[PDB]
């Protein structure tokens, strides 16, 4: 397993970023998510001797650290914010509506790779319950038509 | 470019950290600039380290991070140990309902800057880190173009403003952990392992990233910093109440008709922010109760505290979240419960199997599951996270939950029969 060119140059940006080479390790497993909608269990190996660090040690960070999956891809992941108070204003609802559209629940992944749920902590927005993310854009959920036009963006 | 944020509603009556972050735009350097930013900074460099520290000191800052500790006191102790120094900046940000620091991030990330930069030069650090949530996306692109901006007009690098001192920022991303806003936690994570808390002592201000002298402090208290140089610690004293001053951000969120980020002086009453602010409640519906976060939680009865650091003030980080009368109490105390179970770390017991235990009781108990010894343990449990618990979060992970049990027996004699 060799990562392509492209992601490779990302990666040794991150590396080269911090006065350590291991401090970029999260920044790197973003990058690899990123790129493949996953992390590769194959990219582990590679990942940790561009870091100089023992296969053991990038493993257990990839274990810890909840944004990082190592099951399943998909190109986007929708987070929705299943704390308080969220709960009081609607995220049922948004859960609701991702069914009747994407016919998923949380921990789900659509049958063609493209979306999964992703239950998550609180999100910081709360002043704008529920809120939701996909990937790096976050939003208030309103309503179903509103949240299908937002996901009529993502192709 | 920039990926989405949601337009959080902001309301001032200071004008100070909230002065451009009022409108939920990206404030570039030039702005900033026209506003006299950097002006701060100029005056510090022309200060000593130590001038600067007794200023911060005389203000009367604490910490904005949940502890509160005064943050000369703190700046103080990191130089009584031989540099190298660090200095962070803790923007993990992740407790349910506090969204505070994002828009200063997001919408003035000069001022950060321009703290950081001043607070660094305090302790006689030359590298300085800012540790963003991963869920923080855009604050982590806005921050890493407002560093390269500030390069640019040579406010960071060798030699700052022909000073002699100099700093880099670096800009580093969390993952998904709670914990990593714990700020031995975060020392880990930044040295490039997972987020475990560290035994204490030694604290960071002693031994931290690499083991040497470090300061950690929260967005919104290194905010404060240009405001002290730049007015002086006096005038900034005269902000708000004698016993309690300065600017003080509020995140309010739950069942208020403006729900936002409410910058106010700390005389103002839990009422006042709620009513006198915030709108009101939805429907106009009573208030049953207002969670500190996921620390405390105020009955109906408490409204009138002020939202300061005294020992009847709201303290905490100012978070208000509010519940109205047909909210259900152990719903939402099921919801703090979910939230420990994430986010503790493992490497205690009593922290591990407790955060555990009272989610998975307390969801029993919410759908009228539990048995009689499950009542039982969820009471023993509950009292029993902290034991030889290393960080905070062991020993608060039942705080809330307690006082619900306290405050509203009623609600939970309901599940219980
Ligand atoms: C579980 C836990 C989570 C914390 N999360 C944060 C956080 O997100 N941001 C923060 O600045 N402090 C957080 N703190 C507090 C930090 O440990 C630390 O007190 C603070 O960053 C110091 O800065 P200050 O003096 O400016 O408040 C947390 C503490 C604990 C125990
Ligand atoms: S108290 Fe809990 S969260 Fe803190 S170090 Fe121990 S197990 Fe981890
Ligand atoms: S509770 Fe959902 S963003 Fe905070
Ligand atoms: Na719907
Ligand atoms: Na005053």
């Amino acid at each position: 397993f060799e990562f392509p060119e492209e992601l490779k140059t990302k990666l040794q940006e991150h590396i080269n970023y911090f006065p350590k080479k291991r401090q970029a390790i999260l920044l790197c497993l973003h990058e690899i998510q990123n790129y493949y909608g996953y992390i590769p269990p194959e990219s582990l190996k590679p990942l940790a001797d561009m870091l100089e660090l023992p296969l053991n040690h990038v493993e257990g960070v990839v274990a810890f650290y909840d944004m990082f999956d190592r099951e399943d891809k998909a190109k986007y992941r929708i987070r929705v914010c299943v704390s308080i108070p969220c709960h009081l204003m609607g995220t049922n609802k948004l859960l609701k509506a991702l069914e009747n559209i994407l016919g998923i629940k949380p921990g789900e992944v659509t049958p063609d790779g493209k979306f999964k749920i992703v239950p998550v902590q609180c999100l910081g927005a709360c002043s704008e319950a529920p809120v939701f993310m996909v990937n790096d854009d976050e939003y208030k959920f309103e309503s179903e038509v509103q949240l299908n036009e937002i996901l009529s963006r993502y192709t | 470019s920039y990926p989405a944020i949601p337009r959080i509603y902001a309301e001032t009556t200071l004008n100070m950290l909230l002065k451009r972050a009022k409108k939920p735009r990206v404030h570039s350097i030039d702005e900033y600039l026209k506003d006299g930013g950097y002006q701060a900074l100029e005056k510090a460099l022309n200060m000593s380290p130590e001038e600067i520290i007794d200023w911060v000191d005389k203000s009367t800052l604490r910490g904005r991070g949940g502890a509160g500790f005064p943050t000369g006191k703190k700046w103080k102790f990191a130089v009584q140990n031989p540099g190298p120094r660090y200095f962070i900046c803790n923007a993990d940000e992740s407790e349910p309902g506090t969204f505070k620091d994002r828009i200063i991030i997001e919408r003035d990330p000069h001022l950060l800057i321009e703290g950081i930069i001043i607070s660094s030069y305090a302790i006689g650090a030359n590298e300085a880190y800012i540790y963003i949530r991963g869920e923080y996306p855009a604050g982590y692109y806005i921050l890493r173009d407002a560093i390269e901006e500030a390069k640019k007009k040579g406010f960071l690098g060798k030699n700052i403003l022909g000073s002699g001192f100099d700093l880099e920022i670096y800009v580093a991303r969390g993952a998904g952990a709670y914990i990593c806003g714990e700020e031995t936690a975060l020392i880990e994570s930044l040295e490039g392992k997972r987020g475990h808390p560290r035994l204490k002592p030694p604290y960071p201000v002693q031994k931290g990233l690499w083991g040497k002298p470090t300061v950690v402090n929260n967005v919104e208290t290194i905010a404060n910093v240009p405001f002290i140089i730049s007015m002086g610690w006096e005038e900034y004293r005269y902000i708000g109440p004698s016993d309690y001053a300065g600017p003080k951000l509020f995140p309010v969120s739950g069942k208020v008709k403006k729900p936002g980020v409410y910058e106010l002086p700390m005389n103002t009453t839990l009422r006042e922010v709620i009513f006198k602010y915030a709108g009101g409640t939805l429907g106009n519906k009573k208030v049953k109760a207002v969670f500190s976060g996921a620390l405390d939680c105020f009955s109906s009865e408490e409204l009138d505290i002020p939202m300061d650091y005294s020992p009847l003030g709201f303290g905490g980080t100012g978070t208000v979240i509010v519940l109205t009368e047909e909210d259900d109490i152990v719903e939402a105390a099921l919801k703090i419960a979910e939230f420990y179970e994430h986010e503790t770390c493992g490497q205690c017991t009593p922290c591990r199997v407790g955060c555990y235990e009272q989610a998975n009781l307390l969801e029993k108990i919410y759908k009228g599951e539990a048995t009689e010894q499950d009542w039982e343990g969820f009471d023993f449990v509950n009292r029993n996270i902290q034991p030889t618990s290393i960080c905070g979060l062991g020993a608060v992970a039942g705080r809330l939950i307690r006082q619900t049990l306290e405050k509203f027996p009623e609600e939970w004699e309901k599940y219980r029969k």
